[PDB]
RNA sequence: UGGGAGAGGGUGGUGGAAUUCCCGGAGUAGCGGUGAAAUGCGCAGAUACCGGGAGGAACGCCGAUGGCGAAGGCAGCCACCUGGUCCACCCGUGACGCUGAGGCGCGAAAGCGUGGGGAGCAAACCGGAUUAGAUACCCGGGUAGUCCACGCCCUAAACGAUGCGCGCUAGGUCUCUGGGUCUCCUGGGGGCCGAAGCUAACGCGUUAAGCGCGCCGCCUGGGGAGUACGGCCGCAAGGC
């Protein structure tokens, strides 16, 4: 699983100023690290099927973040996906 | 010859068989509903059970058997029936054990037991 | 007369406490219900399941016969 | 994995071939390749003894390690996973820290870069041998001698697996390949694991000439031919078989047992084979 | 890591020294897949509640460890691997859920 | 952030009961079966009993009126990996939301392909009875299949015959699971009974079928017919 060290680099790593813990970035972040962990354990389990729709639902929750940062900055937007890699 | 062994009653709806074993479960004799001449439904009965039993006892202590403790499986109505007859029988009936076939939901049934 | 009463402070995790996990048994070896367990609902599943796993380690019978 | 082919040709179609997707090196280890003797089926007589064999592609025999008590106690690397055309397994090349070389068949999950070793001390690993009064019960075994240091005479095909069942003295029970129960010498060498390569099985081989390839000339049905070369020979227009179906030498070829009655074996044949 | 009791029960038959021989050979096995070993209650032999092996008694060991989470698989299997190892449960420590 | 409940999912392993089969023992005139029978099985040693072995499937008690899941669906036990969800604190972001034609994925059973497995069960099938007949019900056999892996199929009384989200309009009672200050107060589920109101009535009723708003899907008399033609999908069956 993830652990609260690693999930912490990741705020840390995002957070806007050192103490938030709730911005787009930070979510995006989170969220991108749960699909990766994610990802990669339904490419080994095929038939997870259930775990596969938490899957989708946090694709589709990061989706609707990243609409919402392009909104509101479409340059930040830009940096954030890139330190993800995010594009596809 | 033995002295003591162990009384099995195998009983279903069908028909009630009583084998006298040694202590080691070797069996000394046996009868049911069939070595009463009834054949058909008549050999499950009470009745059937009983003249089993007797049948069964009167073999085995015809052979020293004094002591018996009982083993009982399945649930056809002449169960009772055959412990009855045997604490009557003149055995030292020392026991009494169920030791009826259950399992854990295990093999599918037939039709006619699900 | 209720187990939960017939004992005093007990581990419902402890799989290994023969001495208090048998008096949940019957005569014939089956889990008693919480009519005699007198264990709550989530106390009820946790000392099953530790049963359980006692049997699997052969410290409490899956079934005992029955005598009269 | 087999392989298959969009249907560009006839025979395309329904070709399939190995991945070879294990095997790591190409050409065999030239100190353990001797020329392999075509027979066509001949006999030293110069007589076809073997129908419809011969034609088929070049061999080179590569020679591999039945034994391995040879080595006892001496680990080898994996070094290589290679293509024997003489067997359905493939083969693995072991560079024993001895300096030696060997080829062993290669059971399944068996890793280029692991260790093996033989003995009655080596670890219950796939690729290691062991008598077999020391291997486990339960567990499934290649490669296995048939009598103390006589070497590996079964389940040495792609897929096979031989399941040690339990023990009676010197003695131990295996359940072959087909489904025999048999008793098997406790000091007979047996492989941890099952031969690899099982999809050999799922293989088409797709057209005519692929048998050829293998060596195998066409099979000629005996109600193809006339009474004096078969028992089905003859008839005007097609027939039935018009008898018990025969061989070409005359025994009946449906069900007819031929293993020797009193052959010595038989104390140690427990149940013969399924299906 | 995580903690993990690892239930061992063993052939009660055995003299103390072939007893010893296993003890070592799960000693080594914990060793060599990661377990670093807290406590260690060791009961021996005990009565069973039913035949296990045709043997109305087994030798119940206990070891409290400290082991990587992805290899406590690979351990009991392979503290299985030997014959006179007749049962195994690697649980998960928990802290006691209590009554009364 | 710190916690909790759970048959939620996937993978590997693993335990005991039970049935079938084999082996050895011991033992004899029947067993089995039904309404009653017969078929079947049994002196070639069955049934019943003990011991040994193999193999498959399903997990008794716990277990519930229970829990989890979006639905289908999920139940021995252990570990690993993974999802959802709930509660507390009120800490972070600043309307980032709702729904959702298409699309995509999931989808009981049965069925299909390639392997495997096959104890029990059992479409088909055979036999025994019943009967006017009995291509049924009942009985003895029994092949698919049921099981596993992978790939298809995509159906259903796929039901709560009740789309999703939000807000609002008495309570009583039982229960699961959190939190508290632990009488009890409060959340989130699961049922019951019921205010107002709704309803053709039955019934519904904070788990609305009430009062409202948003969006979607669908209906427009019965039969013809979920058929035909077209088109798309499927190996086929057949689906849309
Ligand atoms: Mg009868
Ligand atoms: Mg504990
Ligand atoms: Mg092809
Ligand atoms: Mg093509
Ligand atoms: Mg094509
Ligand atoms: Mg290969
Ligand atoms: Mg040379
Ligand atoms: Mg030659
Ligand atoms: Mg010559
Ligand atoms: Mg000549
Ligand atoms: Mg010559
Ligand atoms: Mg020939
Ligand atoms: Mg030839
Ligand atoms: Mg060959
Ligand atoms: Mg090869
Ligand atoms: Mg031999
Ligand atoms: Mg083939
Ligand atoms: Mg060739
Ligand atoms: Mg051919
Ligand atoms: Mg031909
Ligand atoms: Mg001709
Ligand atoms: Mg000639
Ligand atoms: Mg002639
Ligand atoms: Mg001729
Ligand atoms: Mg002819
Ligand atoms: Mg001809
Ligand atoms: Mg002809
Ligand atoms: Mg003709
Ligand atoms: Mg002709
Ligand atoms: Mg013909
Ligand atoms: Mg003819
Ligand atoms: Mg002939
Ligand atoms: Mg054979
Ligand atoms: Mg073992
Ligand atoms: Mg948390
Ligand atoms: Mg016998
Ligand atoms: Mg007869
Ligand atoms: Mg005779
Ligand atoms: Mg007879
Ligand atoms: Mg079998
Ligand atoms: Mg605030
Ligand atoms: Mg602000
Ligand atoms: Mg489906
Ligand atoms: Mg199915
Ligand atoms: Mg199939
Ligand atoms: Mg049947
Ligand atoms: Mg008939
Ligand atoms: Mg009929
Ligand atoms: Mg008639
Ligand atoms: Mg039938
Ligand atoms: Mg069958
Ligand atoms: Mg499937
Ligand atoms: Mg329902
Ligand atoms: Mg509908
Ligand atoms: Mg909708
Ligand atoms: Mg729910
Ligand atoms: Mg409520
Ligand atoms: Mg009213
Ligand atoms: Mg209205
Ligand atoms: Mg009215
Ligand atoms: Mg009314
Ligand atoms: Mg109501
Ligand atoms: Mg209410
Ligand atoms: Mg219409
Ligand atoms: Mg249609
Ligand atoms: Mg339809
Ligand atoms: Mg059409």
């Amino acid at each position: 699983p993830i652990t609260k060290e690693e999930k912490q680099k990741v705020i840390q790593e995002f957070a806007r100023f050192p103490g938030d813990t709730g911005s787009t970035e930070v979510q995006v972040a989170l969220l991108t690290l749960r699909i990766n962990r994610l990802s990669e354990h339904l490419k080994v389990h095929k038939k997870d099927h259930h775990s596969h729709r938490g899957l989708l639902m946090m694709v589709g929750q990061r989706r609707r973040l990243l609409r919402y940062l392009q909104r509101e900055d479409p340059e930040r937007y830009r940096a954030l996906i890139e330190k993800l890699g995010i594009r596809g | 010859q033995v002295a003591s062994g162990r009384a099995y009653i195998h009983a279903s709806y069908n028909n009630t068989i009583v084998t006298i074993t040694d202590p080691d479960g070797n069996p000394i004799t046996w009868s049911s509903g069939g070595v009463i001449g009834y054949k058909g439904s008549r050999k499950g009965t009470p009745y059937a059970a009983q003249l089993a039993a007797l049948d069964a006892a009167k073999k085995a202590m015809a052979y020293g058997m004094q002591s018996v403790d009982v083993i009982v499986r399945g649930t056809g109505a002449g169960r009772e029936q055959a412990i009855r007859a045997l604490q009557a029988s003149g055995l030292q009936v020392k026991s009494i054990v169920d030791d009826t076939p259950v399992p854990h939901n295990g093999c599918r049934p037939k039709k006619k037991f699900r | 007369a209720k187990v939960k009463a017939t004992l005093g402070e007990f581990d419902l995790r402890d799989y290994r406490n023969v001495e208090v996990l048998k008096r949940f048994l019957s005569e014939t070896g089956k889990i008693l219900p919480r009519r005699r367990t007198g264990l709550s609902a989530k106390e009820q599943r946790i000392l099953a399941k530790t049963i359980k796993r006692a049997r699997i380690l052969g410290l409490l019978p899956f079934t005992e016969k029955l005598v009269r | 994995a087999v392989k298959k082919f969009k249907p560009y040709t006839p025979s395309r179609r329904f070709m399939t071939v190995a991945d070879f997707s294990e095997i790591t090196k190409t050409e065999p280890e030239k100190s353990l390749v001797k020329p392999l003797k075509k027979t066509g089926g001949r006999n030293n007589q110069g007589r076809i003894t073997v129908r419809f064999r011969g034609g088929g592609h070049k061999r080179l025999y590569r020679i591999i390690d039945f034994k391995r008590w040879d080595k006892v106690g001496i680990p080898a690397k994996v070094a290589a996973i290679e293509y024997d055309p003489n067997r359905s397994a493939r083969i693995a090349l072991l560079h024993y820290v001895d300096g030696e070389k060997r080829y062993i068949i290669a059971p399944d999950g068996l890793q280029v870069g692991q260790q093996v070793v033989a003995g009655p001390d080596a670890p219950i690993q796939v690729g290691n041998a062991l008598p077999l009064r020391f291997i486990p019960v339960g567990t499934v075994v290649h490669a296995v001698e048939l009598e103390p240091k006589k070497g590996a005479k079964l389940a040495r095909a792609a897929g096979t697996s031989a399941q040690i069942q339990g023990r009676e003295g010197d003695y131990v029970i295996l359940r072959l390949p087909s489904g025999e129960l048999r008793k098997v010498h406790g000091e007979c060498y047996a492989t941890v694991g099952a031969v690899g390569n099982a999809d050999h099985k799922n293989i088409v081989l797709g057209k005519a000439g692929r048998s050829r390839w293998l060596g195998r000339r066409p099979h000629v049905r005996g109600a193809a031919m006339n009474p004096v070369d078969h028992p089905h020979g003859g008839g005007e227009g097609r027939a039935p078989r018009g008898r018990p179906p025969a061989s070409p030498w005359g025994w009946q070829t449906k069900g007819l047992k031929t293993r020797k009655r009193r052959k010595p074996s038989s104390r140690f044949i427990i149940a013969r084979r399924k299906k | 890591m995580r903690r993990y009791e690892v239930n061992i029960v063993l052939n009660p038959n055995l003299d103390q020294s072939q007893l010893a021989l296993e003890k070592e050979i799960i000693q080594r096995a914990l060793e060599n897949y990661g377990a670093r070993v807290e406590k260690v209650e060791e009961l021996g032999l005990r009565r069973l509640a039913y035949p296990i092996a045709k043997d109305p008694q087994g030798y119940f060991l206990w070891y409290q460890v400290e082991m990587p989470e992805d290899r406590v698989n690979d351990l009991a299997r392979e503290l299985r691997i030997r014959d006179n190892v007749r049962r195994v449960m690697v649980v998960k420590s928990q802290e006691p859920f209590l009554a009364n």
